[PDB]
RNA sequence: ACUGAACUCCUCACACCCAAUUGGACCAAUCUAUCACCCUAUAGAAGAACUAAUGUUAGUAUAAGUAACAUGAAAACAUUCU
C-alpha cells in the first residue's frame, strides 16, 4: 500500500476487521516532529527561564562552545558509522536524516578550522528546549560509492558553509543534541555532482498523448 | 533456504587512489519462486548472458516463453536500481555477467493415473539470478585462426622431452 | 617528412584540445532538452563542455548511439563527439528518417575526410603528396570529390585499376580501426599554425575564418592526421561499410600544376547496397 | 594413487651439497601439557633429550611452548618456508627421539611422488643424441635421387 | 543484421531498379547470340570416341504424339530456356578420366545469389543461372564459355539421357517408399496395416545397413536412359523426348546423349560441337521431324 | 504428399472450415477491421475478395445474392455489401483489403493478422512505409536514373 | 519400453544444450519511428497498434449507440468525425460519428 | 643366441596375498569413574561401526521438459453468429 488511509479502505473490503486496542503502555519519545518555531534567517529570554527552571545550571554563553563539539563529533562518527555515538549526540529526528542516504558508501568530511564564532541565535520550549545556533564554519566533503569511486566533492578543497543546527533537550538525562538543520530559501545552490543525470519525462500510454 | 544474492549488494569497497582505474559497477539482483521451471528459464538466461542490457531487453520482448516476460521485469528493475541506489550514470552502459537459474521450493499435488495407481506431481518454482557490470560488453571470443591452431602445435613438439631417461 | 609531420601537429591539436578543457568551470551543469517525436520531454542535466551528444543518447538506450549519426542542437546540426556549450534543444539524426538532408552532407564530407587521410599515406616517401581541400558536391552527382596535388615526377601518371584496389585496401584499413573522428572547433591562429606547411590549406582557412563573423574554424582529427572542412561530421569511422575510391580525374584548367581531382562512393552500415546495386553505383562513380 | 597425488622432481634447496652442507631446519616448535597423559612422552623428550638435541645441531632454535593441550604437536620450519605439524601424541621417549631426528635430516621440499630417482643438470657430456649423429655426410650434400 | 535489395528502396525506385536490371538481363543475353562471331575455340570434326555437350532443360510437360503404325506415344516436352556454357576445365585440372564443360540453364534474379556466384557472372558477361550441370567431354568438343546452346544441338531419331530430381515425396511410409505387401486388414490385425515386418533376424542382434525402412522417399537425382527425340521445335527450342522424364513440371533436367552401348557411334551426323545458328548452311525448318511421326497437317492415315 | 494443395483444413471437417470463415467474413463485412489467427485471415482473404466480386455482380443477379445470403450470417449485412462495399471498390479490379502481422496473442502466441477493407471510416493502421526518397541510397540511385534518362 | 540405465548428467548436457536446442539470436528488431519503442521487420509496432486499438474501440462505442440493437448495418457510408469539424461536401449523405476528444496527429 | 614371472639373486625391510571355520593383536564414536581442558588418558559399560536384505522413511535424480491435459467465432466484451 501507499497510505493509511488506503490501508483501511482496503482491510474494510478485504473484511479484516482489526480492532483498535488500549494498551497501557506508550511510546516514550525523546525529540520533536522538527522546529517548534521556525526561524526565518535574514527577545526570547522568557524560554531560557524555562530551560533554566528544569536544569538550574546551564550558561547561554558557554553553549557555542559545546554546540561545535557536538556537531563536530557527530560529523566525524559519519567517517566510521559509530551509530552508538550518533545516537547520544543526535536526536532521532535527525539520526535517519543523516544515515540513511549513506548507507552503503563511504564519507571522508574532516573539519577544519571555523571562519567566525559561533552564536546562539534564538531558543523556544514532556517539555522540550531548542537552541538554533548559527555557524560559519569551514569543510570538506568526499563521498563515495560502493566501489569507492569518487561521487561528490574533492578532498582537498576545504568550502565553506553557513549552517543554522537547531539543538535540543529533553527535559531527566539526556543532554543537548542536534535535532535539525535550518537551510533558507536565498541559500546557494550546493556542489554539482560529477554524473550526468537523466530525467523521464511521462511514461505514456498508447492512448495517451504528449501535451 | 538461502539469500546470498541479495547480500552481494552491500559489499563496501575501500575509496579508491587516483594512481587506478575506475571500479566498474555491479549490481546483483533476483526474484524468487517464480512460477516456471528451473531448466526453462536457462535457455532464456543463457540466451542474454553476454549481452548488454539494450539488446537483452530486445530478444526479451520478442521471445514467447513465458519467463521472457519475467526476466524483462528483472532486467528492468535492476536496471532502474543501478542508476537510482548503485551510481550508474547511464543506463545503457551495463551488459549482463551472470544470468543463472537455481530452482526453487516446489509444491507437490496428486495426479491421478488410470487405474489404482497414481504418481506424485510437482508444482515447479525456480529463481533467477543477474549481474550486471557497467561498461561496454566484452566482445566475443573468436575462433582460434589457423595461426594459432599451428603454433600450439609447434609449442607441444618444443616442449617434449626425452622421457623416462636422464 | 610526413613522420614528423604528424608528430607536430597531433601534439598541437592535443595542446588546444587540453587548453579547452582547463577552461571549463569545475563541471557546471546545463540542461538540454530531448525535441523529437519519440521519448518527448526528457532532459539530460549534463557538464557543460564535457558532455556530447553521445552522452545523451547514452542515457536513453544503445539505439540511439548505433543508429542515430547527427544531433540537432538547437535546430543547427552538430557531432555526436562535440562537446555541449549551454542549455539547448537535442534531436538525434538518423540515416533513414524522413527528411536527412544535414546527415546526408555529413555523411559525404567524412568520407572526403577519410579518403584524404589515405591519399596522404599511400604515395612512398619519395613523392611528394599535397591536399587542397574537399569540394562540397550533392550527393546526386554520384562521388564524393578531393583534389589533390601530387608532385612533378606524377605529371603523366594514372593509376590502374590494381592501383585503385590498394587505394581501398587502405580505406577499409581505416574503417577496420574503429576511429573516432576527434573534432575540436579551434581558432584561426591557431589553425595557422597547424596548418602551416601546406600553402593551399592556409587560404583554405581565410575562406572558412571570414565567412564566420568570429574566427573559429572546425578542425576534425581521424587519427595522427588534422584537416579542415566546412560543417559536422560522421561519430567513428565504423559507419562507412560499403567504401571504393572508383576513379582519379586530373581537371582540365591546370597550368601552375595539376589539381587532380579523387572519387569515391560510398554507404552506411544502415544503408547497405545489394552487390549489383553498388556495382551501378559504381560505374557512375567513374565521372 | 600417483595419478591422484601430486609429484616433483628430485631436487635439493640451494645446491645444499655442493660448496657446503646447510641444515635445512631452522625452527622446531613443541606444545607439550604439563598435567597431560598424552605428553608423557613428550614431557620426558624435554626432560632428558632437547637438550642434547638442541647442542648436536645449533642451526636450529626450538621453542618449548608448554601450554595446556590435549594434543601435543611438533611444529618442523625449513629453511624453504615449509612448515611439517606433526603430532607427538602418546608417543613413548625412543618414538619421539627419531621422530624429531627424521625432521633434522630432511630438507623442506614436499613428500610428493619424486618423479625420477635422479637429478642430472649437464645429462650430456658427448653431446645428446639427434638423428644426424651416426648418419655419415654424403659428398656435396647431396641428398637420394638428386642429380647436381 | 541481415538485408535485401529491396528494404532501403523509395516507391519511385523500386520500379526503377526492377526495370533496369531486367534490361541488362537482356541486354546480355542479347550479345551473345554470335558466337561465332567472336573468337570460337577451333571447331573439329567428329571422330569415333567423341564426347559432345549436353543440354539443361525445363521439362513443360507430356502430349501424346503418333507414329505411322497407328501406335500412341507419350512424349515430354522439354524447352531449353537461356542455357548457355559457363566454364571449361582440362583433364589435367579435372583428374578424371575426361574434360569438363560446365552449362547453366534458365537465368535467375541476381538478387538472391551469393556474392562469390555474382562476380562468376560477371566475368563472364551473363546473368545468374539456376542449375549449373557438369558435362564429360573429349578435347574436340570444346566451346568457348559464354556461348549459347539451342536445342537443335540434338536432332531427331537420336537416344538421350535425361538427369533430374525426383519429385519430392517426403517421409514416407515402408509400403509406399519400398511396396511392402503390409498385413491383412481384418481377422484380427490390430495394429498392422501398413508395417514393415521383421527387420532383421534373431541371431544377428542388429540391423543391417541398407536395410529398407521408412525414410524421406524421392528428391533425389535419377537418370532415364536410352529416350528418343520424336521431334525438334527451333522456334520455341522444345525437345519432344520420348517417355516420361523424372520430376516434376518446371524443373530443370539435364539432357544429354545416351551412354548406352547400342547408341554410342551415332554421333556421326549429328552436329558435334553443338548447333551454330550463326553457320546459316542448310537453316532448319520450324519443326524437325523423326521419319515415323505423323506430323500435324498429314493426312489421315492409312494401312493399304 | 500435399503437392499442390491451397486449401487448408480446419475446424473439425470440410463444413466446418467454411462455418468458420463465414463468421470471420460476416465480422468483417460489419466491422472492417479483424484480428484474428494469421492462416484463418489469409485463408478468409480469398473470400473475403471474390465476394465484393459478386457484389458487383449487381444486387438483382440471383446467382449473386444466393451467394450473399449465404456468405452473410446476419441478414443486415447483404444491404451493406451491395449499397456500400461494392460501390465503393467499383473503379478497381482487385485488391480490397489489406492484411498486415500484429504482435502474438497474449494467451497461446498465436501469429496474429488484422485485415481491413480499404478505405473505411476506421483509423488508421500504423502501415509499414517504404524508405524515404531523401535518404542517401535513394539519392544515389535518383542521380543514376536521370543520367540514364540522358542516354535517349 | 523402459530405460535399461539411467542418462547421466554428461550425456543430459550435450543433448540439452547444443545450438539445436538453443535459443537463436533474433535480427528483425528495429525502433518504430513513430514512437520509439522497439518493433520488428513485418509485425507491425505493439505500441501504435494499441494507439489504433484503442481508438477504433471509442469509435466503435458510438457506433453502437447510434445504431441501437442489433441488425442496424446501414447502407450509408461512414465518418469519423472529431470536436470542431465540419461535415464537407463529400459526408454529404454520410453517416456523422461525433467523437469528443481532438483530431489525433496520426488520423487524417 | 636373445626375450620372458610375484621363481631366484641383488640394496634395504619383513607378522603384512585362500572359501566355510578357528585362534590372536588393535580400535572409531558414545556414556560412566577419575583425569584432561582447542579434545584427551587409563579403565568400566553398551541400542558400540552398513558399497548391497525387489530393506524402511525423507530428499533428489533418470526416463523427461517426455506421455498426457485445455478455450466454437468475431466484437462495442453491450452483443451477435456457427
Ligand atoms: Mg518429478
Ligand atoms: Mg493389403
Ligand atoms: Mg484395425
Ligand atoms: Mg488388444
Ligand atoms: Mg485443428
Ligand atoms: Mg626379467
Ligand atoms: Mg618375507
Ligand atoms: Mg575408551
Ligand atoms: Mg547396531
Ligand atoms: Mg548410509
Ligand atoms: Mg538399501
Ligand atoms: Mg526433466
Ligand atoms: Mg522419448
Ligand atoms: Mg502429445
Ligand atoms: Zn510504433
Amino acid at each position: 500500500f501507499k497510505t493509511e488511509k488506503e490501508f483501511m479502505q482496503h482491510a474494510r473490503k478485504a473484511g479484516l476487521v482489526i480492532p483498535p486496542e488500549k494498551s497501557d503502555r506508550s511510546i516514550h519519545l525523546a525529540c520533536t516532529a522538527g522546529i517548534f518555531d521556525a526561524y526565518v534567517p535574514p527577545a526570547s529570554q522568557v524560554s531560557i527561564r524555562r530551560i533554566k527552571d528544569y536544569d538550574a545550571n546551564f550558561k547561554i554563553k558557554d553553549f557555542p562552545e559545546k554546540a561545535k563539539d557536538i556537531f563536530i563529533e557527530a560529523h566525524l562518527c559519519l567517517n566510521n558509522s559509530d551509530h552508538d555515538r550518533l545516537h547520544t549526540l543526535v536526536t532521532e529526528h535527525c539520526f535517519p536524516d543523516m544515515t540513511w542516504d549513506i548507507k552503503y558508501k563511504t564519507v571522508r568530511w574532516s573539519f577544519v578550522e571555523s571562519l567566525e564564532p559561533s552564536h546562539v541565535v534564538q531558543v523556544r520550549c514532556n517539555v522540550y528546549g531548542q537552541i538554533t545556533v548559527r555557524m560559519h564554519t569551514r569543510q570538506t566533503l568526499a563521498i563515495y560509492d560502493r566501489f569507492g569511486r569518487l561521487m561528490y566533492g574533492q578532498e582537498d578543497v576545504p568550502k565553506d558553509v553557513l549552517e543554522y543546527v537547531v539543538f535540543e533537550k529533553q527535559l531527566p538525562y539526556g543532554s543537548w543534541r542536534m535535532h535539525t538543520k535550518i537551510v533558507p530559501p536565498w541559500a546557494p545552490p550546493k556542489q554539482p555532482i560529477l554524473k550526468t543525470v537523466m530525467i523521464p519525462g511521462p511514461q505514456l500510454k498508447p492512448e495517451e498523448e504528449y501535451e | 533456504i538461502s539469500r546470498k544474492w541479495e547480500k552481494k549488494n552491500k559489499i563496501v569497497y575501500p575509496p579508491q587512489l587516483p594512481g587506478e582505474p575506475r571500479r566498474p559497477a555491479e549490481i546483483y539482483h533476483c526474484r524468487r519462486q517464480i512460477k516456471y521451471s528451473k531448466d526453462k528459464m536457462w535457455y532464456l538466461a543463457k540466451l542474454i548472458r553476454g549481452m548488454s542490457i539494450d539488446q537483452a531487453l530486445a530478444q526479451l520482448e520478442f521471445n514467447d516463453k513465458k519467463g521472457a516476460k519475467i526476466i524483462k521485469e528483472v532486467l528492468l528493475e535492476a536496471q532502474d536500481m543501478a542508476v537510482r541506489d548503485h551510481n550508474v550514470e547511464f543506463r545503457s552502459n551495463l551488459y549482463i555477467a551472470e544470468s543463472t537459474s537455481g530452482r526453487g521450493q516446489c509444491l507437490k499435488r496428486i495426479r491421478y493415473h488410470g487405474r489404482g495407481r497414481f504418481g506424485i506431481m510437482e508444482k515447479v518454482y525456480c529463481h533467477y539470478f543477474v549481474k550486471l557490470v557497467e561498461g561496454p560488453p566484452p566482445p566475443p571470443e573468436p575462433p582460434k585462426t589457423a595461426v594459432a591452431h599451428a603454433k600450439e602445435y609447434i609449442q607441444q613438439l618444443r616442449s617434449r622431452t626425452i622421457v623416462h631417461t636422464l | 617528412s610526413p613522420t614528423e609531420l604528424t608528430e607536430m601537429r597531433n601534439d598541437l591539436f592535443n595542446k588546444e584540445k587540453a587548453r579547452q578543457l582547463s577552461l571549463t568551470p569545475r563541471t557546471e551543469k546545463i540542461e538540454v532538452k530531448h525535441v523529437g517525436k519519440t521519448d518527448p520531454g526528457t532532459v539530460f542535466v549534463m557538464n557543460k563542455n564535457i558532455s556530447t551528444p553521445y552522452s545523451c543518447a547514452m542515457h536513453l538506450s544503445e539505439w540511439y548511439c548505433r543508429k542515430s549519426i547527427l544531433a540537432l542542437v538547437d535546430g543547427q546540426p552538430w557531432d555526436m563527439y562535440k562537446p555541449l556549450t549551454k542549455s539547448c534543444e537535442i534531436k538525434f539524426l538518423t540515416f533513414k528518417d524522413c527528411d536527412p538532408g544535414e546527415v546526408n552532407k555529413a555523411y559525404w564530407r567524412s568520407c572526403a575526410m577519410m579518403m584524404g587521410c589515405v591519399i596522404e599515406r599511400a604515395f612512398k616517401d619519395e613523392y611528394m603528396v599535397n591536399l587542397v581541400r574537399a569540394p562540397e558536391v550533392p550527393v546526386i552527382s554520384g562521388a564524393f570529390c578531393y583534389d589533390v596535388v601530387l608532385d612533378s615526377k606524377l605529371d603523366e601518371w594514372m593509376p590502374t585499376k590494381e592501383n585503385l584496389r590498394s587505394f581501398t585496401k587502405d580505406a577499409h584499413a581505416l574503417i577496420y580501426k574503429d576511429l573516432p573522428f576527434e573534432t575540436l572547433e579551434v581558432e584561426a591562429k591557431v589553425a595557422l599554425e597547424i596548418f602551416q606547411h601546406s600553402k593551399y590549406k592556409v587560404d583554405f582557412i581565410e575562406e572558412k575564418a571570414s565567412q564566420n563573423p568570429e574566427r573559429i574554424v572546425k578542425l576534425h582529427r581521424i587519427g595522427d592526421f588534422i584537416d579542415v572542412s566546412e560543417g559536422p561530421l560522421i561519430p567513428r569511422t565504423s559507419i562507412c561499410f560499403q567504401y571504393e575510391v572508383s576513379a582519379v580525374h586530373n581537371l582540365q584548367p591546370t597550368q601552375p600544376s595539376l589539381i587532380r581531382r579523387f572519387q569515391g562512393v560510398s554507404l552506411p552500415v544502415h544503408l547497405r547496397a545489394h552487390f549489383t546495386i553498388w556495382d551501378k553505383l559504381l560505374e557512375r562513380s567513374r565521372k | 594413487t600417483a595419478r591422484g597425488t601430486p609429484s616433483r622432481f628430485l631436487a635439493s634447496v640451494l645446491h645444499n651439497g655442493l660448496g657446503r652442507y646447510v641444515q635445512q631446519l631452522q625452527r622446531l616448535s613443541f606444545s607439550v601439557s604439563r598435567d597431560g597423559a598424552s605428553s608423557r612422552g613428550a614431557r620426558e623428550f624435554v626432560e632428558r633429550e632437547v637438550i642434547d638435541f638442541a647442542r648436536r645441531n645449533p642451526g636450529v632454535v626450538i621453542y618449548v611452548n608448554s601450554r595446556p593441550c590435549c594434543v601435543p604437536r611438533v611444529v618442523a620450519e625449513y629453511l624453504n618456508g615449509a612448515v611439517r605439524e606433526e603430532s607427538i601424541h602418546c608417543k613413548s621417549v625412543e618414538e619421539i627421539s627419531t621422530l624429531v631426528q627424521k625432521l633434522a635430516d630432511q630438507s623442506g621440499l614436499d613428500v610428493i611422488r619424486i618423479r625420477k630417482p635422479f637429478h642430472t643438470d649437464n645429462p650430456s657430456i658427448q653431446g645428446q643424441w639427434h638423428p644426424f649423429t651416426n648418419k655419415p655426410t654424403t659428398f656435396r650434400g647431396l641428398r637420394p635421387r638428386e642429380v647436381q | 543484421s541481415g538485408t535485401w535489395w529491396d528494404e532501403h528502396l523509395s516507391e519511385e525506385n523500386v520500379p526503377f531498379i526492377k526495370q533496369l536490371v531486367s534490361d541488362e538481363d537482356k541486354a546480355q543475353l542479347a550479345s551473345k547470340l554470335c558466337p561465332l562471331k567472336d573468337e570460337p575455340w577451333p571447331i573439329h570434326p567428329w571422330e569415333p570416341g567423341s564426347f559432345r555437350v549436353g543440354l539443361i532443360a525445363l521439362k513443360l510437360g507430356m502430349m501424346p504424339l503418333w507414329t505411322k503404325d497407328g501406335q500412341k506415344h507419350v512424349v515430354t516436352l522439354l524447352q531449353v530456356q537461356d542455357c548457355h556454357v559457363l566454364k571449361y576445365t582440362s583433364k589435367e585440372n579435372c583428374n578424371g578420366k575426361m574434360a569438363t564443360l560446365s552449362v547453366g540453364g534458365k537465368t535467375v534474379s541476381r538478387f538472391r545469389k551469393a556474392t562469390s556466384i555474382l562476380e562468376f557472372y560477371r566475368e563472364l558477361g551473363l546473368p545468374p543461372k539456376q542449375t549449373v550441370k557438369i558435362f564429360n567431354i573429349t578435347d574436340n568438343a570444346a566451346i568457348k564459355p559464354g556461348t549459347p546452346l539451342y536445342a537443335a544441338h540434338f536432332r531427331p531419331g537420336q537416344y538421350v539421357d535425361v538427369t533430374a530430381k525426383t519429385i519430392g515425396k517426403g517421409f514416407q511410409g515402408v509400403m509406399k517408399r519400398w511396396g511392402f505387401k503390409g498385413q491383412p486388414a481384418t481377422h484380427g490385425q490390430t495394429k498392422t496395416h501398413r508395417r514393415p515386418g521383421a527387420v532383421a533376424t534373431g541371431d544377428i542382434g542388429r540391423v543391417w545397413p541398407g536395410t529398407k525402412m521408412p525414410g524421406k522417399m524421392g528428391n533425389i537425382y535419377r537418370t532415364e536412359y536410352g529416350l528418343k527425340v520424336w521431334r525438334i521445335n527451333t522456334k520455341h527450342n522444345i525437345i519432344y523426348v520420348n517417355g516420361s522424364v523424372p520430376g516434376h513440371k518446371n524443373c530443370l533436367v539435364k539432357v544429354k546423349d545416351s551412354k548406352l552401348p547400342a547408341y554410342k557411334d551415332l554421333g556421326k551426323n549429328l552436329p558435334f560441337p553443338t548447333y551454330f545458328p550463326d553457320g546459316d548452311e542448310e537453316e532448319l525448318p520450324e519443326d524437325l521431324y523423326d521419319e515415323n511421326v505423323c506430323q500435324p497437317g498429314a493426312p489421315s492415315i492409312t494401312f493399304a | 504428399i500435399s503437392h499442390g494443395r491451397v486449401f487448408r483444413r480446419m475446424g473439425l471437417g470440410p463444413e466446418s472450415r467454411i462455418h468458420l470463415l463465414r463468421n470471420l467474413l460476416t465480422g468483417l463485412v460489419r466491422h472492417e477491421r479483424i484480428e484474428a489467427p494469421w492462416a484463418r485471415v489469409d485463408e478468409m482473404r480469398g473470400y473475403a475478395e471474390k465476394l465484393i466480386d459478386y457484389g458487383k455482380l449487381g444486387d438483382t443477379n440471383e446467382r449473386a445474392m444466393r451467394m450473399a445470403d449465404f456468405w452473410l450470417t446476419e441478414k443486415d449485412l447483404i444491404p451493406k455489401l451491395f449499397q456500400v462495399l461494392a460501390p465503393r471498390y467499383k473503379d478497381q479490379t482487385g485488391g480490397y483489403t489489406r492484411m498486415l502481422q500484429i504482435p502474438n496473442r497474449s494467451l497461446d502466441r498465436a501469429k496474429m493478422a488484422v485485415i481491413e477493407y480499404k478505405g473505411n471510416c476506421l483509423p488508421p493502421l500504423p502501415l509499414p512505409r517504404r524508405d524515404s526518397h531523401l535518404t542517401l541510397l535513394n539519392q544515389l540511385l535518383q542521380g543514376l536514373r536521370q543520367d540514364l534518362r540522358q542516354s535517349q | 519400453a523402459a530405460p535399461k540405465n539411467r542418462r547421466t548428467i554428461e550425456v543430459n548436457r550435450c543433448r540439452r544444450r547444443n545450438p539445436q536446442k538453443l535459443i537463436k539470436v533474433k535480427n528483425n528488431i528495429d525502433v518504430c519511428p513513430e514512437c520509439g519503442h522497439l518493433k520488428q521487420k513485418h509485425v507491425l509496432c505493439a505500441y501504435c497498434y494499441e494507439k489504433v486499438c484503442k481508438e477504433t474501440a471509442e469509435i466503435r462505442r458510438q457506433i453502437g449507440k447510434q445504431e441501437g440493437g442489433p441488425f442496424k448495418a446501414p447502407t450509408i457510408e461512414t465518418v469519423v468525425l472529431y470536436t470542431g469539424e465540419t461535415p464537407s461536401e463529400q459526408d454529404q449523405g454520410k453517416r456523422i460519428i461525433e467523437r469528443d476528444r481532438k483530431r489525433p496527429s496520426w488520423f487524417t
